[PDB]
RNA sequence: AGCAGAAGCAGA
């Protein structure tokens, strides 16, 4: 007797039982060695769509660039970029006339919230490419090296507040002749070593100051970094993604938003919703596209996919989609919007870290920069890579480069894509034939609804769609996709059948132990069980299994077993004496090594509160210390909120509620200097935070100096300590001495001016 | 005091040349920015991080101080923690068991007030344990995907007002503009100052607490029966796709209380109101000077953001968003495309009277619902060229239809009334042509059916016809259809600025108007 | 704007002022203006003037000389400048372009539409019937039907993984005291005295006095784990004048055949045994209705999967993972030796101790995530290899001796293998125990729907059977070219047997192929409810998929599943 | 050797 698993398919549907086909306990595959390979395919792959087009040379960066908008139409199912101006604007003509005031609205509502945008809203947006060091840094540091690197060649934007003085010098310093920086350089110091040769190179980074010429520049400020992409599930080979400049993001998040207020008032949109609203708003927009169906006619739906949908774009389409949606504003904004187009129209693209060769024979290593990539013959490279850089000979520039016209980079105009995605169905009819489309889409994926009399007229009305997608620069996946009639459907990786089915695999990794802390992490896992219940359609008896699931491993990473239990460890050693001190033991946490209190009932509510009265008054005292070492200074975003692929969670200031080591960092780098840096920032802010007690809580706002306020601050503080009675005449004065000082301090320009 | 120890630490940060030029050029605004400045690298994968980091010897990091040296080096042949100094801070790291230690072996804390400050952690658990549990019962429920409440809260605000609150309860000498609707919550705050005065727990919890207990977290979740917050915050027990679970909460009675009193109290303005002469200079004198337990009703309207009809009637009036939607009587309706223009003429009707009616020209579609039924218009000048509608009650089903044959002024609609339709309201006026026609085809629905026809069902899977029964058919109603497929709920996320008229009617910025006087509910 | 040249002094008409120390102005005048200001606040805010007044304290962007000429290169083909594109776009009419452009465009253009039907549904991947290649060989971690666990009476509670291995083979010492074995079958490039050498020595420091596990750093370790393999970094000066130096041509997966050895694990792991493996430690009290039911049906759907092999399995790799992460963050650079745990308990309810081999650890200083640890793994098995030759190429095996299983003898083989892992796969192998949800989810979904039309619990219904309703039977598998029937337990081992096969085989190929397949999954229900689907280029979706399938077995085992599936419902769909 | 899979790790 022989066991088949598919025949599970027989008994019970493919959708209702769609979980089986997601192997999302299993590992997912991750980058190995350099992704310059891909990069370069990437680069190629774009330039092939494009290559029939106008190529040209900028006079500006001294690249080579190439324009396939209105180009020559294909001739062939191959993908193409050819789009056809002409067509965009039709689209959008058709589609202004039928949401009549939305295309000046969104520009309005828009503009009016760029006009308030300060420039701390860069800060929230993740990994960003620092152009003053050329290495990924987190969002708030490349902002603020660029702030104090702009105030070297006398850009003093970002002091003003708002976004668009910082915007306005950001434009204005790609004018600048000689661009002065602060950027980190590498020491390279000697040390002993028993190993092999004799010796060691410890490299050691400081802060110091280099120079770069207007072109350089530009470059720099146009370039994108390029790695490739982890953990990528249900794909066989590995693609490389990129990253964006600090100077971009401003404009960006203008036109997203701008996108974003169209995407908000489209039916057809499946954005920027997210969770059951989404779930919800998709399946109201399903029936309003089956109703269309007419009297004695099919409705059929195409499961649709788009293939090289990031590669066959292009930012000449984009811009005149600005143009056109900003019709009626003012022309200042008309030209902010026009930028983030413009920075992509003419962007370069880095290269990674490059290839390695190697000899079998002498078993030796080396690694092969961008710079000096060409600097070989091409005959010791492999037949793959040969051809690869066969290609990028041409797009290729001299110090490590690719340029890259056509293409948006792996994603970065996710809003405004869905809009130029929306507006092909905003078409619906061609030539007044006997069939209606219309559909729901979603970046690269939608999902068409087509209506006819009968189903081989609906064939030719798909033919028409796929068509007039090729005008717009969208190229239909036929290898992927496929159509039937209404019923099921695939679209976001959702299933249909007769409604939205839930899935449950696909949210199988967040089960696991978050990754943040021992008092958050156990909250976010019963939290996730919570919402997993109620959203992705799971019982209760997997459910009790999920929380056994949890506390099983979640005891076995955090080494926090049961105090009645003889795991032998070394926490576990100081668990068992906590276990025998303590009489309250049903009241212990799992991470000191108690009992497993939760259960389906009380999952919303946290550990803490729930054993709180069932502790000792000794325990909880330590437990709960306010001034206890293991916490830190904490921020509102830091207790709230977790990383999930973003949620909020609930859970109490307890002394689980720990921080790690700041993550070891690549070799024995010996990074003693920039530490200092960080910590030179929080002091002032720790100390800033003791002046204005708020802080955390009110993001405060001055055009004045930090210094400046801290002194007019805690001179009133003084005033006040002296009227009231908590300070005396001696200590008053001391005080507006001390202060005194300070601000002679705070007025120079130079040294402290120490005295004798 | 404290002041005086800031200023000495300040000057000895002026010392270092580095932190003097940070204070120095950097600004207020800025503070934002260089707080979150880190060096290091933001590792994928904290997952993985954590059990790597977990087995290893030292991965915590401490915080120096007088309370991290009561920590000892060893205890019994264990590492706790590590001397290796940073050469920046001076300072130190730990290991897993030093946190053991301490909750074990360490020092006792002024753990008072603890339950005072997360109060609203603890309501959940007052909730729970009093609460009885009832029946169970297997069987299909349909869930409707609405927007809900998920937690309950002390008092609802917005985060603006909630804010200004928070302020003058920790931080009184910083919070700088008195502000008009937001002291008035003075018992609350002075409520809040006294309880939470003793406790010395870090103020930015303090606040991130107050505002878990003044501020709505509301999405949207699959939900059927019950909407109240101290109901969902357990849906995941309370229900399931194919079963059902009662459940009898704590019973302090939350969220329903204002929501349940507001749309009463408004409503009942109305009434007063409609009947004397200028109605709005009423509905507004009355208005301001009426309570709710201790709030003007001001801040009620305003804070709330639920109401049914007179709650916005009574919102606009005073001065406020309401919610971009369109009632007509009980036909709710949300734009999705198209734009008209109402415009006058004469028109004659079946039972052979000339009625001055205004045109709606232009063709237009419309996400609509009635009650437990919802659905989607699609109509264009005097002519309703498609519905559909979901399964649902055949009284709702039937009354959806009706409305939409309505408001669409369909000739096939005009044409079908037969004898006098003066009908009047409670203060005695004449309801205006349309209001009329409303009652009238609620009443008597034979006659509209009968005059619209019937055509050919579409044979689409998911989709069948009905006929004047209300019954599966395969002839169907020309234009209407019903699905199987469920609808998402009435969903009206965005808000808008309205004007209003003498006789309690809401009109749109266009010329439009949206929300009637006459579109109120008369159940008590 | 003015420095520090004049004392200023700030009144606002909400109450609010800043004022200097030094400054001579009492608490009288500042009552004074402060009194004022608002006693003119009120009488502007009673007759309405307060919004409309302006206040003693109450945009502009343009381009530069780049930008701007950056901007003029970026427009499209055909213009001139940015000021054309711009007045084109606002002032010109487009109406009526894309029908002239799709006129004009070439039919050639097109979808390609045809119908889709079940003659042109091929099987997928014909090259894994062949028989000219060699068949999948074996390349999971550990052994999963073929493993063999020393058995071990205890007091019941957790105890050092040292002095577990001790008990263990303190037992079975017929085994422990093998200095003189017959060699059976060896791999390709492998060591027959420094792998034996290697067990000797493993079996050595284990049994001991001693508390250190530390292996020695001997010549015939260094080998097994590699020492001094790795490539040395030179500059890349000398790399560019050397000519030797190449970029060498990567590995492709050898293509591989179907394998019997796979039918048969999912055959095996699916089978019930007496013993239980799992750990699921303690809840709370069952209060509500809702709990005494997930209670109820737990014990029904839990006991159902750990009575099941798959479970035993399971748990193996888990602990094993578990320990083996512990290890190469604590002792990087050191040889260490680790026991694969495991701990049972049988139906009666008294607690074994399982012991199905030992490991090896090698070097492990491990910066990086995909950095390789490379384990050396012996196991215990009772199977032969010389049955199923083509199953261990990678694997060198010994016999060592004998033991009563219950009647006859039983042949006892030592299976030796070098392995590796990295710390990706000891994350995802401590968190491999949620192939229970997967798997339990969708029966618990099933007992739902039932409980639902009828209108009380049917979880015994489902598994046993009771007075009204029959037990429910699932199509489980073939027997010779025919349909089978199992029961509702059986359905839910299998679910849960290929879940855990995910994380076994869990590489690139099988999340490329499932997510191609699924596809067509998708395709084959439009059939099977009539929904007249359509296909744009079926060989896009086929070469889509066959490229995937090389040397995982469970994506070669699923092909001919899927294609035997396929013919199945080939036949259901005519009647 | 081996993990692995279009390029790396097998201490720097």
């Amino acid at each position: 007797m022989n066991i088949n698993p598919y025949f599970l398919f027989i008994d019970v549907p493919i959708q209702a039982a769609i979980s089986t086909t997601f192997p999302y306990t299993g590992v997912p595959p991750y980058s190995h060695g350099t992704g310059t390979g891909y990069t370069i395919d990437t680069v190629i792959r774009t330039h092939e769509y494009s290559n029939k087009g106008k190529q040209y040379i900028s006079d500006v960066t001294g690249c080579t660039m190439v324009d396939p908008t209105n180009g020559p139409l294909p001739e062939d199912n191959e993908p193409s970029a050819y789009a056809q101006l002409d067509c965009v604007l039709e689209a959008l003509d058709r589609m202004d006339e039928e949401h009549p005031g939305l295309f000046q609205a969104a520009s309005q509502n828009a503009m009016e919230t760029l006009m308030v945008t300060t420039v701390d809203k860069l800060t929230q947006g993740r990994q960003t490419f620092d152009w003053t060091v050329c290495r990924n840094q987190p969002a708030a540091t490349a902002l603020n090296t660029t702030i104090t690197s702009f105030r070297l060649n006398d850009l003093n934007g970002a002091d003003k507040g708002g976004l668009i003085p910082f915007c306005q010098d950001i434009i204005d310093s790609l004018d600048r002749p000689e661009m002065t920086f602060f950027s980190v350089k590498n020491i390279k110091k000697k040390l002993p070593a028993k190993n092999r040769k004799g010796f060691l190179i410890k490299r050691i980074p400081m802060k110091v100051k280099d120079k770069i010429t207007k072109v350089e520049y530009i470059k720099r400020a146009l370039s994108l970094n390029t790695m490739t992409k982890d953990a990528e599930r249900g794909k066989l080979k590995r693609r490389a993604i990129a990253t964006a400049g600090i100077q971009i993001r401003g404009f960006v998040l203008v036109v997203e938003n701008l996108a974003k207020n169209i995407c908000e008032n489209l039916e057809q949109s499946g954005l920027p919703v997210g969770g059951n609203e989404k779930k919800a708003k998709l399946s109201n927009a399903v029936a309003k596209m089956l109703s269309n169906c007419p009297p004695g006619g099919i409705s059929m739906t195409v499961t649709g996919d788009n293939t090289k949908w990031n590669e066959c774009l292009n930012p000449r389409i984009f811009l005149a989609m600005t143009e056109r949606i900003t019709r009626d504003s003012p022309i200042w904004f008309r030209d902010f919007c026009s930028i983030a187009p413009v920075l992509f129209s003419n962007k370069i693209a880095r290269l990674g870290k490059g290839f390695m060769i190697t000899s079998k024979t002498k078993r030796l290593k080396a690694q092969i920069p961008c710079p000096d990539l060409f600097s070989i013959p091409l005959e010791r490279y492999n037949e793959e890579t040969r051809a690869k850089l066969k290609k990028l000979k041409p797009f290729f520039n001299e110090e490590g480069t690719a340029s890259l016209s056509p293409g948006m980079m792996m994603g970065m105009f996710n809003m405004l894509s869905t809009v130029l995605g929306v507006a092909a169905l905003g078409i619906k009819n061609i030539g007044n034939k006997e069939y209606l489309w219309d559909g729901l889409q979603s970046s690269d994926d939608f999902a068409l609804f087509v209506n006819a009399k009968d189903e081989e007229t609906c064939m030719e009305g798909i033919n028409d769609f796929y068509r007039t997608c090729k005008l717009l620069g969208i190229n239909m996946s036929k290898k992927k996709s496929y159509c039937n009639e209404t019923g099921m459907f695939e679209f976001t990786s959702m299933f249909y059948r007769d409604g939205f089915v839930s899935n449950f695999a696909m949210e199988l990794p967040s089960f696991g132990v978050a990754g943040v802390n021992e008092s958050a992490d156990m909250a976010i896992g019963m939290t996730i069980i919570k919402n997993n219940m109620i959203n992705n359609g799971m019982g209760p008896a997997t459910a009790q299994t999920a929380i056994q699931l949890f506390i099983a491993d979640y005891r076995y990473t955090y080494k926090c077993h049961r105090g009645d239990s003889k795991v032998e460890g070394k926490r576990m050693k100081i668990i068992k004496e906590l276990w025998e001190n303590t009489k309250g033991r049903d009241g212990l946490l799992v991470a000191d090594g108690g009992p497993n209190i939760y259960n389906l009932r009380n999952l919303h509510i946290p550990e803490i509160v729930l054993k709180y009265n069932l502790m000792d008054p000794e325990y909880k005292g330590r437990l709960l210390h306010p001034q206890n070492p293991f916490v830190g200074h904490l921020s509102i975003e830091g207790i709230k909120e977790a990383d999930i692929t973003k949620m909020d969670y609930d859970a109490v200031s307890g002394t689980h509620s720990w921080r790690t080591k700041r993550n070891r960092s690549i070799l024995n780098t010996d990074q003693r200097n920039m530490i200092l840096e960080e910590q030179c920032y929080a002091k002032c802010c720790n100390l800033f935070e003791a002046c204005f007690n708020s802080a955390s809580y009110r993001k405060p706002v001055g055009q004045h100096s930090m210094l400046e306020a801290m002194a007019h601050r805690l001179r009133m503080d003084a005033r006040l300590d002296y009227e009231s009675g908590r300070m005396s005449k001696d200590d008053f004065e001391k005080a507006m001495a001390h202060l005194g000082e300070i601000g002679y301090i705070g007025s120079g320009s130079g040294e402290n001016l120490y005295f004798q | 005091a404290m002041t005086l120890a800031k200023i000495e630490l300040l000057k000895q940060l002026l010392r270092d040349n580095e932190a003097k030029t940070v204070l120095k050029q950097t600004t207020v605004d800025q503070y934002n920015i260089i707080r979150k400045f880190n060096t290091s690298r933001i590792e994928k994968n904290p997952s993985l991080r954590m059990k790597w980091a977990m087995c290893s010897n030292f991965p915590l990091a401490l915080t120096k101080g007088d309370m991290a040296n009561r920590i000892p080096l060893e205890y019994k042949g264990i590492q706790l923690k590590t001397n290796a100094e940073d050469i920046g801070t001076k300072g130190q790291m730990c290991s897993i068991a030093a946190v053991t230690w301490w909750n074990t072996y360490g020092p006792i804390g002024d753990t008072e007030g603890f339950e005072r400050v997360y109060e609203s952690f603890f309501l959940r658990k007052m909730r729970l344990d009093n609460a009885t549990w009832g029946r169970i019962t297997f069987g299909p429920v349909e869930r409707v995907r609405k927007r809900v409440l998920l937690n309950p809260l002390t008092k609802e605000m917005p985060p603006d007002e909630a804010s200004n609150v928070i302020m003058e309860i920790l931080f009184p000498k910083e919070a700088g503009i008195p502000r008009e609707s937001t002291w008035i919550h003075r018992e609350l705050i002075k409520e809040k100052r006294e309880k939470l005065k003793g406790t010395m727990i870090t103020p930015i919890v303090l606040a991130y607490m107050l505002e878990r207990e003044l501020v709505a977290r509301r999405r949207f979740l699959p939900v059927a029966g019950a909407t109240s917050a101290e109901f969902i915050e357990m849906l995941h027990c309370l229900q399931g796709e194919n079963w059902r679970q009662i459940y009898h909460p704590g019973g302090n009675k939350l969220t329903e209380s204002r929501s349940q009193s507001m749309i009463v109290a408004c409503r009942k303005i109305i009434r007063r109101s409609i009947v004397a002469s200028n109605p709005l200079e009423l509905a507004v004198e009355i208005a301001n000077k009426t309570v709710i337990d201790t709030e003007p009703l001001k801040s009620c309207l305003a804070a709330i953001d639920g109401g049914d009809v007179a709650c916005d009637i009574i919102r606009a009036a005073l001065g406020l968003k309401i919610r971009q939607r369109q009632r007509f009587g009980r036909l709710e309706l949300k734009r999705i495309s198209g734009r008209g223009f109402k415009n006058d003429e004469e028109i004659l009707i079946g039972n052979g009277t000339i009625q001055k009616i205004g045109i709606w020209d232009g063709e237009e579609e419309f996400h609509v619902r009635c009650g437990e039924c919802r659905g989607i218009l699609k109509k264009s000048k005097m002519k309703l060229e498609k519905l559909l509608i979901n399964s649902a009650k055949k009284e709702d089903m039937r009354d959806l239809i009706i409305l939409c044959m309505v408001f669409s002024q369909d000739t096939r609609m005009f044409q079908g009334v037969r004898g006098e339709i003066n009908f009047l309201n409670r203060a005695g006026q004449l309801l205006s042509p349309m209001y009329q026609l409303q009652r009238y085809f609620l009443n008597r629905s034979n006659d509209l059916f009968d005059q619209w026809g019937y055509e050919e069902s579409p044979k689409a899977s998911e989709l069948h016809g009905i006929n004047e029964s209300m019954n599966a058919s395969d002839y169907t109603l020309k234009g209407v259809v019903v699905t199987r497929n469920v609808i998402d709920d009435f969903s009206s996320t965005e808000t808008e600025k309205v004007s209003i008229t003498k006789n309690l009617s809401l009109i749109k910025r266009t010329g439009e108007v949206i929300m009637g006087a006459n579109d109120v509910s008369e159940l008590e | 704007k003015l420095g520090n040249s004049m004392e200023l002094m700030i009144f606002s008409y909400n109450q609010d002022y800043s004022l200097s120390n030094e400054s001579s102005l009492d608490e009288e005048g500042k009552g004074r203006v402060l009194s004022r200001l608002t006693e003119l606040q009120a009488e502007l805010s009673l007759k309405n003037l307060w919004q409309v007044l302006i206040g003693e304290e109450d945009i502009d962007f343009k381009l530069g000389q780049t930008i701007s000429r950056l901007r003029d290169i970026s427009v499209p083909a055909g213009f001139s400048n940015f000021e054309g594109m711009r007045s084109y776009i606002d002032n010109i009419d487009p109406k009526g372009a894309i029908e002239r452009n799709l006129a004009r465009m070439s039919p050639l253009v097109s979808v390609t539409p045809k119908k889709l039907t079940w003659e042109d549904l091929r099987p997928i991947g014909p090259h894994i019937y062949n028989h000219e290649l060699p068949e999948v060989p074996y390349n999971a971690f550990l052994l999963m039907s073929d493993e063999l666990g020393l058995a071990n009476m205890t007091e019941g509670k957790s105890k050092k993984p040292k002095t577990l291995a001790k008990e263990c083979l303190e037992k079975y010492s017929t085994l422990r005291d093998q200095t003189d074995p017959i060699l059976i079958m060896k791999s390709e490039k492998a060591n027959e005295n420094f792998l034996w050498k290697l067990w000797r020595d493993c079996v050595n420091t284990i049994s001991n006095e001693e508390m250190s596990n530390e292996l020695q750093k001997t010549n015939y370790a260094k080998w097994a784990t590699g020492d001094g393999l790795t490539y040395q970094k030179i500059m890349k000066e000398v790399a560019i004048d050397d000519e030797t130096m190449c970029q060498e041509e990567p590995k492709i997966p050898n293509k591989c055949r179907v394998a019997a050895w796979v039918q048969t694990e999912m055959n095996l792991l699916s089978t019930l045994t007496s013993k239980r493996a799992l750990d699921l430690p303690e809840i709370g009290p069952d209060v509500a209705p809702v709990e005494h039911v997930g209670s109820e049906r737990r014990k029904y759907f839990v006991n159902e999967i750990n009575y099941c092999k798959a479970s035993t399995v399971m748990m193996k790799y888990v602990l094993f993972h578990t320990s083996l992460l512990n290890e190469s963050n604590a002792s990087m650079g050191k040889y260490k030796v680790i026991p694969i745990t495991n701990r049972v308990v049988n139906e009666k309810g008294e607690s074994f101790d399982m012991l199905y081999g030992l490991a090896v650890k090698g070097q492990s200083h491990l910066r990086g995530d995909t950095d390789v640890v490379t384990v050396v793994t012996f196991e215990f098995s009772s199977t032969d290899p010389r049955v199923d030759s083509g199953k261990w190429p990678k694997y060198t095996v010994f016999r060592i001796g004998s033991l009563f299983v219950s009647g006859r003898e039983k042949s006892v083989y030592l299976y030796c293998r070098v392995n590796g892992t990295n710390k990706i796969q000891m994350k995802w192998g401590m968190e491999a125990r949620r192939c229970l949800l997967q798997s339990m989810q969708q029966m618990e979904a099933i007992v739902e729907q039932e409980s639902s039309i009828q209108g009380y619990d049917m979880t015994k219904a489902c598994f046993k059977g009771d007075r009204v309703n029959s037990p429910k039977t699932f199509s489980i598998g073939t027997q010779e070219g025919k349909l089978v029937k199992g029961s509702f337990g059986k359905a839910l081992r299998v679910i849960f047997t290929k879940c855990l096969m995910h994380y076994v085989f869990g590489n690139a190929q099988l999340e490329g192929f499932s997510a191609e397949s699924r596809r067509l999954l998708l395709l084959i229900q439009a059939l099977k409810d009539r929904k007249g689907p359509w296909v744009f280029d079926l060989e896009g979706m086929y070469s889509g998929i066959e490229e995937c399938i090389s040397n995982n077995p469970w994506v070669i085992q699923s092909a001919y599943w899927f294609n035997e599936w396929l013919g199945f419902e080939k036949e259901g769909s005519k009647v």
